[PDB]
């Protein structure tokens, strides 16, 4: 009926309004050749969208518009769109109107700029843009809570209260797994797994979803991982390299409990997400301890839970119980979250049409926002 | 210089230092604002010789006959 | 002691200091305690860790810069005494506490820990003769020659209004709110982060305050000056960078009137004001009215005072004269007040000597004091 | 021991050595492994393979050299140490590990393999009872004096540009590409074989090394001249040949700066220094400007230091001065902080005793590295 289009940080989700499986599962990430003096490969691409970009990933410099979220070049993710289109659905977007993602602290003119193209470029019908986190919550059921919202480029945890606009507590965080991916990567090279390119940061993403999890007492876990030869495990990948991982798992993680690591000068995620909670109610922070929402992808994590909890629970009081929201697909909670999101009564009202833009200009952004 | 004669492979005519030839309040300005000086020695002398005697000047949470004053005694 | 008394210009975010028997203080700089943020290895760096002055003032995205006093309110007493102690240096007094009277300032209804604590500073470590510490609001009465009067001493990072009459105070009258220009600055990066500038740091908040006492001021109309168009203007950077303002630099201290924006209830200090007016005698208050106090360094506006007086017009009824006492150097103001009060002869009993704090301290603090 | 320490030049490429007190490594000469070009099974052959100096000096089409680190990656480790052996000889040494404290020198990018396999030989084979591993930027700074800079290197295949003011170890700051003039002759050979030139043996592309060392420069207007008609002055060999070299005298190290045909789509160390830059902050940007350190032997080229000052000045936006520190000895700039760092008490304490070694060793390696 509409299109529910999910803009991940890392890769992509998108589908119709109600739709349950995410049919645009690819990586929203860009890609072009090393264009040379040689000559095309029988005919082929310029620009390679995800799986493509993903499949001759040697050559392939994988980059993004994407600045923790914050797109650079419009005309990649345009283009990535358009084929999404034609690739996964092969709808036009004038005939249903979209549903777009968005972070809190984000510059109006990014907003006002996919607006145009979605108007100018797109010629949608009618369009709408909205907050991951909400959608996270719409998947729990609530409209009460601090819904830490985690994406693989940014973070943001977001309190709510019967689902009411509380953004002074809320905070935007360009926390990335890939600036993880980054310290990581460096920590690889001094370990004699040297790699520069982006190719080897897909490799090695895929590596931290693999074993990368979170331990509980970072410095003991290490001190321990460090005697533990057998928690340094290997695994032979697609090149006939091996690798050897027991702290690294966890040691990489430990940048975002200690910003040290990065020199972000910043707090660590759990009392990142306490100064959050410090900036409101204490009482009704009471039901936000009872609303421990754990969302994005970006959580699906081994021993995040409890380390996080752990964590805000010795900055919190005995009675203030920590009650961790967080279902494993709350990763796919977010698109879902907006595709069921699609289906709400008020929200086939709640509309930006074409001629409500083209005759408000970008300035309908601002009250159309939320 | 000593160093550059005795090794070879140290070339000359190097401008070292390569660099880039680069080249080279209102608040009291308002329709109602007076910045006035005190005149701090005039002012002080002024209020310095007047006295002033205290006895006692309590206050912080002290109960027992309300009404309470500073500077209690007169000088 | 018969030594020149110490006056210290102890603002919240600017704490200058210097003498009684100098019209000048000659050591001024505000509120600031940097921690390096980089390890040294390599000789050619001074160390100390706790940088006051040129090191601080120049090594700034170096030094993990600290303002310890939270709303005025410090907690970190260490490093303040650090900084008295290098005061007490080369770079500003060589002297000692017990070689000299001393005198530091005061916000009215401070927490009284802090003030037991910073005897207990001044009085153990530090061993001054005769001192004591007051309200800064005497200290411009000083720099007005005034007696009658709402002192409105709104500093960096508090706002007050001190309603006193001839030398006679009325504390049910005279308010206080711990926040100010600290929190517009705040504010600035918030404008920041609106239109993308993650500029995080101390440093860059001293970047942002120097936008602020450089591209700042008050437009009289509200949403007649705001709705406009605006021309953005270019600052340029610690590197000379252009980077437009938009409406910004006038709209953002109207968070003080408004604190809504923040999520904060207030009416804007000048109604609280005019609420010690209301708390006041009728026809005595014309003569408040007529003393408009004007103090601490964030009034700094183009068009603030006036702004405040269409807030009068809106608020207080005809004919009820007030009259704009502005003072020339606002920040040294204070410390010339200090100045004129440390150099009073009579403030034998004034003063609270050192044995008296032996005898009761905290409860001779409070005693004697209001 | 309490002797003359041991400086050495290290290096990938070219690693000479000297001691404290001497202004010049005594024994200068390149980083190469120098075997023959036959099969040396049968008797009478270049046997031994230890030919440094005159015996690889000697030997021109019989000897197939090899180079052992690589980009700060050493392989061919018991061909360093009989290259070792051949410095602790009297040719080049006269002494013993035992008999002379030594120092070590390193830059980033350096795993902690190398280093522990190189102080494993260093302290069981040789055994220096004053050892040190070091950096090499700092003691260019040495060389230059200054501790305030963004200091930058022209090794075979070494180049970091990290950015350091006051010897502060920012390890965030690393900006270090493993690339010089080593590929660039490797593929200025291929323009050689381009126009019919084979250099295929090591001796063989030494000579194209010497070239490139010789007849070589930066063609401040690369495209232009590029697109200028050539005139390809002839070289001539050891052998007398006849070889114009013309735009490919120039190309190859231009295309440093614009890697647009190499698939290795690099930076061009002046992009790099930018993200350096982006790394540090405006106020420390401004007087890093000025703060600009080269070091290396691939900075020598006609018009190098000048085109790169095109480049920033390109790159650098407007009021930006910028100063580029590189004397003529970038190379013994290294050697002669290892002087300068060999004359500091501190240094004494800093490394590390063979029994301190065998206490821990790689521990106290990376601990008492700094
Ligand atoms: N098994 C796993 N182990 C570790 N990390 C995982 C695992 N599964 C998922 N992740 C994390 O999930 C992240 C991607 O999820 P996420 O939904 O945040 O992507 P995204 O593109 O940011 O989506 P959006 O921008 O819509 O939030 C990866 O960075 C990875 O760290
Ligand atoms: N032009 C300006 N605009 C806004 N705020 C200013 C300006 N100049 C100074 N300030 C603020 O006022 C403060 C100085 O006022 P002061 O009374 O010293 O504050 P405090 O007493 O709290 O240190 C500075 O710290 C600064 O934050
Ligand atoms: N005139 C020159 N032109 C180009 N490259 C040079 C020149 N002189 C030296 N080099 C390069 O720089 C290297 C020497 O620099 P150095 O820092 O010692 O390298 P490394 O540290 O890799 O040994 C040589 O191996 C050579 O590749």
């Amino acid at each position: 009926a509409a299109l529910v289009v999910d803009n991940g940080s890392g890769m992509c989700k998108a589908g119709f309004a109600g739709d349950d499986a995410p049919r645009a599962v690819f990586p929203s990430i860009v890609g072009r050749p090393r264009h040379q003096g040689v000559m095309v490969g029988m005919g082929q691409k310029d620009s390679y969208v995800g799986d493509e970009a993903q499949s001759k990933r040697g050559i392939l410099t994988l980059k993004y518009p994407i600045e923790h979220g914050i797109v650079t070049n419009w005309d990649d993710m345009e283009k990535i769109w358009h084929h999404t289109f034609y690739n996964e659905l092969r709808v036009a977007p004038e005939e249903h109107p979209v549903l777009l993602t968005e972070a809190p602290l984000n510059p109006k003119a990014n907003r006002e700029k996919m607006t145009q193209i979605m108007f100018e470029t797109f010629n949608t019908p009618a369009m709408y843009v909205a907050i991951q986190a909400v959608l996270s919550l719409y998947a729990s059921g609530r409209t009460t809570g601090i819904v830490m919202d985690s994406g693989d480029g940014v973070t943001h945890t977001v309190p709510i209260y019967e689902g009411y606009a509380l953004p002074h507590a809320i905070l935007r965080l360009d926390l990335a797994g890939r600036d993880l991916t980054d310290y990581l990567m460096k920590i690889l090279t001094e370990r004699g797994y040297s790699f520069t390119t982006t190719a080897e940061r897909e490799i090695v993403r895929d590596i931290k979803e693999k074993l990368c999890y979170v331990a509980l007492d970072f410095e003991q876990e290490m001190a321990t991982a460090a005697s533990s030869s057998s928690l340094e495990k290997s695994y032979e990948l697609p090149d006939g390299q091996v690798i050897t991982i027991g702290n690294e798992r966890f040691r990489c993680p430990e940048a975002l409990f200690q910003p040290s690591f990065l020199g972000m000068e910043s707090c660590g995620i759990h009392e990142t997400t306490f100064n959050s909670i410090m900036k409101c109610d204490v009482d009704i922070r009471k039901d936000l301890y009872a609303n421990t929402v754990l969302s994005g992808g970006t959580t699906m994590y081994p021993g995040i839970a409890d380390r996080m909890q752990k964590e805000i629970t010795a900055l919190a009081p005995s009675t203030m119980k920590i009650k961790i929201i967080a279902p494993p697909e709350r990763k796919y909670s977010v698109w879902i979250g907006g595709s069921i999101l699609a289906s709400l009564s008020t929200f086939q009202q709640m509309w930006i049409s074409k001629q409500e833009y083209d005759e408000s200009g970008p300035s309908i952004v601002h009250r159309k926002c939320f | 210089d000593p160093k550059y004669a005795d090794l070879p492979g140290i070339a000359r005519n190097e401008p070292d230092v390569y660099e880039t030839s680069d080249l080279p309040q209102e608040e009291l300005t308002s329709t109602s604002v007076e910045h006035i000086i005190v005149n701090p020695n005039a002012a002080y002398d002024k209020f310095k010789d007047k006295r002033v005697g205290t006895k006692g000047l309590d206050f912080s949470d002290r109960i027992g006959k309300t009404k309470r004053t500073g500077y209690e005694s007169g000088e | 002691i018969a030594n020149q008394p110490v006056v210290i210009d102890n603002g919240s975010g600017v704490i200058k200091a210097g003498f009684a028997g100098d019209q000048i203080p000659k050591y001024c700089f505000p509120n600031y305690v940097g921690r390096p943020k980089h390890v040294r290895v390599m000789a050619g760096a001074l160390e100390g860790d706790i940088f006051i002055g040129p090191k601080a003032e120049e090594h700034r995205g170096l030094l993990s810069i600290r303002y310890p006093m939270e709303h005025g309110i410090v907690k970190d007493w260490n490093d303040m005494e650090r900084i008295w102690q290098y005061v007490y240096s080369k770079d500003q007094l060589q002297t000692f506490s017990e070689e000299h009277p001393v005198l530091l300032t005061e916000a009215p209804l401070n927490p009284r820990k802090n003030r037991e604590r910073a005897a207990e500073v001044f009085f153990e470590t530090f061993n001054v003769p005769a001192l004591f510490i007051s309200m800064q609001a005497v200290l411009s009465l000083y720099a007005t020659g005034r007696t009658t009067g709402v002192v409105l001493d709104s500093g960096d990072g508090v706002t007050h209004a001190v309603p006193i009459y001839e030398g006679f105070a009325m504390p049910h009258s005279i308010m206080r709110i711990d926040i100010a220009g600290r929190d517009v600055s705040r504010f600035l990066r918030l404008y920041l982060r609106k239109e993308g500038y993650d500029f995080h740091s101390s440093s860059e908040f001293e970047i942002v305050k120097a936008i602020k006492e450089r591209a700042c001021y008050l437009s009289i109309n509200p949403q007649k000056d705001e709705t406009l168009e605006t021309e953005k203007a270019q600052y340029y950077l610690p590197d000379g960078s252009t980077i437009e303002i938009g409406p910004s630099r006038f709209r953002a201290p109207e968070l003080l009137f408004r604190p809504d924006l923040i999520g904060e209830e207030s009416e804007g200090i000048h109604e609280v004001l005019v609420f010690a007016i209301q708390k006041s005698d009728m026809d005595l208050r014309r003569t408040l009215f007529s003393n408009i106090v004007l103090s601490g360094g964030s009034t700094l506006f183009k068009g603030f005072g006036d702004r405040l007086l269409s807030e009068v017009k809106k608020l207080a009824p005809k004919d009820v004269k007030i009259r704009i006492s502005a003072p020339q150097e606002r920040l040294y103001s204070t410390w010339i007040g200090g100045s004129i009060l440390a150099s009073l002869d009579t403030f034998k009993k004034m003063w609270v000597s050192k044995k008296e704090y032996e005898e009761d301290g905290a409860r001779s603090i409070h005693r004697k004091t209001f």
